[PDB]
């Protein structure tokens, strides 16, 4: 649930990326050299949030693999090993 | 999601094609050749869904949701002989009356652009029927030349006119390594096009798609109104979950959102396992082996250390998840992926249509599937090869004009140095991909 | 018609007190009772399919309509449990089903009464929530067939609601990667234009070509533990309880 | 393990139409290819399998490849077999009859059409899972017959290179055609030495020795005693088709047969049996057995020396009888001193089916061996080699194709040819010597 849980959330960041983004595009089509280094800053900003959350997730990942894994039951084992 | 597919044939391999996917797609959901149904109304439950490939109407004819467009109307009149009452005649579009060849990608081009009023008109009468549309199938056929060029800019006018449906198109290579003085050029800008614009390829090979037709239904009588048939099932393997849902995928949408790390690359390379079409039944295990087999690819690709990325099958028919789950864990030793990726390994689950005849579950051993791999930049190298050659000597570019105004405004030059810039770029991405550090500008930018 | 043959068949042994022959009578009126139970329970309640039915929309064996669901429902979804259009499911249901291939039972004698089964309920999980959150999605059964399958007795542990909860969670993911990655591209795409803006450009669609990598990693996770469950457990075990109700369609020559 | 019979030349297509007549009596299955038995009994108690892709239909489809290049000899086969063969399977060299009797000619027709052929060889294959091997049907000295199993065994002993391809080669008794016939025999033989599985000679005088006793005289023909070839190919396929629980593969057969990696040319003997059987005793047939009397080679020997014997017993045979008999071969044998003499003795069925079980309270068999004499059949062919090709017209004006891009080709294949056939000599005489071994197995 957890991993569920920060894949919502992950959507929620990278869509706050994406506005960010277009919107960037938007200033350029008006301004080619304006759209506000501010923009690339929080562009920037959400990325640094993903890249933490990625790598959160991915240790949070690894243990609940290595938990299936090592439980017993080749069908962890297969489970497991199919999420790497 | 999902959501109604469109189909459009740029030329006469499209066209050509068109009789093996509309007589499989009709096979499999019991129509016939002139749009009916062909179960009797005795028995009205169905468990599929035509919905995204025909119109059904109050006399349960199928309206096939496709345009077809060509130079030459006769291979359109073919199809729509072949299978008289099941096409809609408005949905044939022919070029004014003319002929090119090599330069017929110029020509292609021009045509479309002439005519993009018209085409779009027609495209946009068949969408404007519908609510939930979801994108469209194309048929490129890179090799040929008004089908490239038409394809080309039809593509262009799509993908901004409509930047919510998704583009897959299906393209394949010339089998001639002589052809290729003309078709490099058809090739260098039709591929800039599909690299720029479409969302989804899948990339065939016709040396190996004639190879492959010759050896499993072994006869020597090879030809391209054989091997059209590969294509087709391709096809319907992609789309099996879509007209037989289930609850895996059924969306265009939901298997490129899992097959395709990123929309630079997005070119595929299909192979498949035995099947029947319009004693080999091994088990599925096997059949996932053989699957990445490189005898089985309808790309040569060579498979020299095969240069991993993301893979997705369909094992057709009703079959065992132990074996599915034993085969995978072999493949995964057998088939590498780069350590930035997620190294994805996927299978879909393969129902056969109701309406189709019996066999033995434990022999469907059919199935066709994809990977997405670096292995298709050595297909791209063969043209490029050819047109690294013949555009920096010269040769033909002054036999392009055929009314695009290629040469009239000297857009010569300049279109292929973009062309090609476009072109190596892909191949370089593919290749940057290959190495673990790729994704270090996001992930290590501390 | 059935008991007064019975009746008469047991006052035919009533002399015998048991001897067997009762026992006889009984086996063949098991045989009768229970053959008759069945045709009747696949041909006026529709039995199997009904159980086909539940398994396809609350074990969510049906993907084009869950999505159908999901796209339609998009502002109740976001909107909050708390003041919620519910009567806008009613709506919903309809047209997901349309929008199915539900639709074909929708659409035919024999199946309308099945599907008008389905029927929408809302959780409470608290102010704030939003009916991404608190939407269930029950079915309701009758007597007879609520006397013979599992159902979300509300005395019982609830187990259809509680699956679906799970499995929700799994669609609601994907539903959202799906809208989100066409987002990406719809941005990504504007890579044309590029040509009189490169300088402020270059840097950002290498980071959000790369960014679409790091998204697929979510795509996949959710795909292969969703499918996993699905074809692994889901799948097996219904295929199992089919097959042992199937074993009145005589479908084995062993 | 599936086989593949090719059916080479003349002679092949009507050795083949007796042993699918065989065994089409053997299983009961009629000429067009269905059981003859009712389906009220479902199981069979035998395997058709190997030798037929019985269908979903009742149908037995023969695993044969029909080549020729007078493909009237072919529809001789499938007009009798009617329904019976897969006419798909059929190849014939109509690009040309061959021009005369020569193996090149054979061989030039063969090459030429090598894809073909192929390509129906592995339709068949297609049609089997476990394919294990072929079994080829040929005269030795025949210019279609030995040219196009001399072709058939280069595509095949390089494309599937882990299959078993024997042999059946049948061999003209020595006349004045051997100005032709010796280089056809020897060539094609030289193939068949370098590349053949495990080949079993049929001399056609022996054929005739006998069938003068036990065919209607007059008509003891060649073709007619195609029956014999039968009987003996039947017989050692009888461990497959009604299979016991001994000997139930090629390769199980020959673990015992082949001693070294040299093809070994083997010496089948037969007694009795009916066809178109009342023998006394086990003990009788396996003593009989070791007799020229009943072998279809006639190498004449008196003290031959033998390696890997090897016999089949079918019927109500009595394990003493077979033991008290193998007390006496035991002491009546010649071998070398390097090797202890072990005979194989295997126990096999009558079919099912077959319309003499019922009255069956008698045995036969067949004998199979490894013969240092076997090689006297080609005797003839290579003396009548030495002074032929040496020098005549028979060594360059009979060749086509490869064998004559020029006269070196010619010059050197025969000689060569000559040289691979008298190396298969020298060793089968080498092999008689205790210091063949002698000079091995104390070499330290
Ligand atoms: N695979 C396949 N290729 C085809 C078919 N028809 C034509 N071609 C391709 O056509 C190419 C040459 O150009 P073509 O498309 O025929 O002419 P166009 O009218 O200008 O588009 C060759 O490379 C062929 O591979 C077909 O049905 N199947
Ligand atoms: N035992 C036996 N010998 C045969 C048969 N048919 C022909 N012969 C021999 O075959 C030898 C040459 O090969 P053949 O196939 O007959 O002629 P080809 O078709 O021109 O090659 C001749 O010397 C014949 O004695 C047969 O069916 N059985």
């Amino acid at each position: 649930v957890l991993l569920l849980n920060s894949v919502y959330e992950f959507v929620k960041v990278y869509c706050n990326l994406n506005d960010i983004g277009y919107e960037i595009f938007i200033k350029m089509n008006l301004n080619d050299h304006e759209a506000s280094n501010g923009l690339l800053g929080k562009f920037n900003t959400n990325l640094k949030e993903i890249v933490s959350q990625y790598k959160n997730f991915k240790d949070r990942l690894y243990i609940f693999r290595a938990d299936l894994k090592n439980d017993g039951d080749e069908e962890l084992f297969l489970l497991s090993k199919s999420l790497r | 999601m999902g959501g109604e597919i469109i189909t459009l044939q740029a030329g006469q391999c499209g066209n050509h094609v068109g009789k093996f996917l509309w007589s499989q797609l009709a096979k499999e959901h019991a129509i016939g050749t002139d749009g009916l149904s062909q179960l009797p109304d005795s028995s009205t439950e169905r468990d599929d869904d035509t919905k995204p490939f025909f119109r059904e109407n109050s006399r349960n004819k199928f309206t096939p949701r496709a345009i077809m467009m060509d130079s030459e109307p006769s291979v359109i009149a073919d199809v729509e002989n072949t299978f008289r009452g099941f096409f809609d005649p408005r949905n044939t579009w022919v070029a004014s009356d003319g002929a090119s060849a090599g330069n017929s990608w110029a020509n292609g081009y021009d045509i479309g652009t002439r005519n993009q009023d018209d085409i779009l008109n027609k495209i946009d009468k068949e969408i404007d029927s519908t609510d939930n549309f979801e994108g469209f199938q194309l048929l490129h056929s890179v090799a040929g030349g008004t089908g490239s060029g038409l394809g080309s800019n039809l593509l262009e006018a799509l993908c901004d006119r409509y930047p919510k449906k998704i583009l897959t198109t299906y393209s394949v290579f010339p089998a001639r390594s002589s052809e290729v003085v003309v078709q490099s050029y058809n090739t260098i800008l039709a591929l800039r096009r599909l690299i720029e614009d479409s969302d989804a390829t899948v990339v065939f090979d016709n040396a190996s798609l004639l190879n492959i037709s010759g050896k499993v239904f072994r006869n020597p009588n090879i030809d391209l109104q054989h091997t059209n048939q590969l294509i087709s099932t391709i096809i319907s393997s992609v789309t099996n979950s879509i007209r037989f849902p289930s609850y895996m995928y059924s969306s265009m949408s939901s298997i490129y959102s899992t097959l395709i790390p990123s929309p630079e690359l997005h070119f595929l390379s299909p192979s498949f396992t035995p099947f029947t079409s319009d004693h080999k039944g091994h088990s599925s295990y096997d059949v996932m082996l053989d699957l990445l087999d490189p005898s089985n690819s309808l790309v040569s690709t060579a498979m020299n250390n095969p240069t991993y990325f993301n893979v997705y099958n369909t094992i057709i028919g009703n079959v065992e998840p132990r074996q599915i789950s034993r085969a995978m864990t072999k493949l995964q030793q057998r088939i590498k992926f780069p350590s930035w990726s997620s190294s994805a390994m996927h299978v879909n689950i393969g129902r056969r249509s109701p309406y189709l005849p019996l066999q033995p579950n434990e022999n469907e051993v059919s199935g066709m599937m994809l990977s997405n791999m670096s292995t298709v930049v050595n297909v791209f190298e063969n043209a490029c090869n050819t047109f690294d050659k013949v555009f920096a000597k010269g040769a033909f570019l002054n036999n392009y004009n055929v009314g695009d105004l290629f040469q009239s405004m000297q857009n010569v030059q300049d279109e292929f140095a973009e062309s090609r810039e476009v072109v190596q770029s892909l191949m370089e991405d593919y290749v940057a991909a290959e190495q673990d550090s790729y994704l270090d500008d996001v992930l290590v930018d501390d | 018609e059935f008991s007064k043959k019975y009746h008469v068949l047991y006052q035919s042994n009533s002399y015998r007190g048991i001897s067997t022959n009762f026992f006889e009578i009984i086996n063949d009126q098991y045989s009768e009772i229970v053959n008759h139970t069945n045709q009747i329970l696949n041909q006026k309640f529709h039995y199997r399919d009904v159980v086909f039915a539940l398994k396809n929309i609350l074990l969510m064996g049906k993907s084009d309509f869950m999505d159908a669901l999901i796209e339609k429902a998009n502002d109740i979804l976001a909107t909050p449990s708390d003041s919620l259009p519910n009567y806008k499911l009613t709506r919903v249901l309809q047209e997901a089903v349309q929008l199915s291939s539900l639709r074909h039972l929708m659409n035919s004698p024999r199946n309308s009464s099945v599907i008008n089964g389905l029927d929408a309920r809302v959780l409470d999980l608290g102010h704030g929530s939003v009916g991404w959150d608190v939407f269930t999605l029950d079915y309701i059964l009758y007597p007879p067939l609520s006397l013979v399958l599992n159902v979300n007795r509300p005395f019982g542990r609830k187990e259809y609601l509680r699956i679906f909860n799970f499995l929700w969670r799994f669609k609601k993911n994907n539903y959202f990667y799906q809208k989100e990655m066409l987002k990406s591209n719809d941005i990504i795409r504007s890579f044309k234009k590029i040509r009189g803006y490169n300088p402020l450009i270059r840097d950002i669609i290498n980071k959000l070509s790369r960014i679409s990598i790091l998204r697929t990693q979510f795509q996949q996770f959710n795909s292969k533990m969703e499918s996993y469950y699905l074809n692994c457990i889901i799948e097996e075990n219904f295929k199992e309880m089919t097959r042992k109700l199937q074993r009145t369609e005589n479908k084995s020559q062993n």
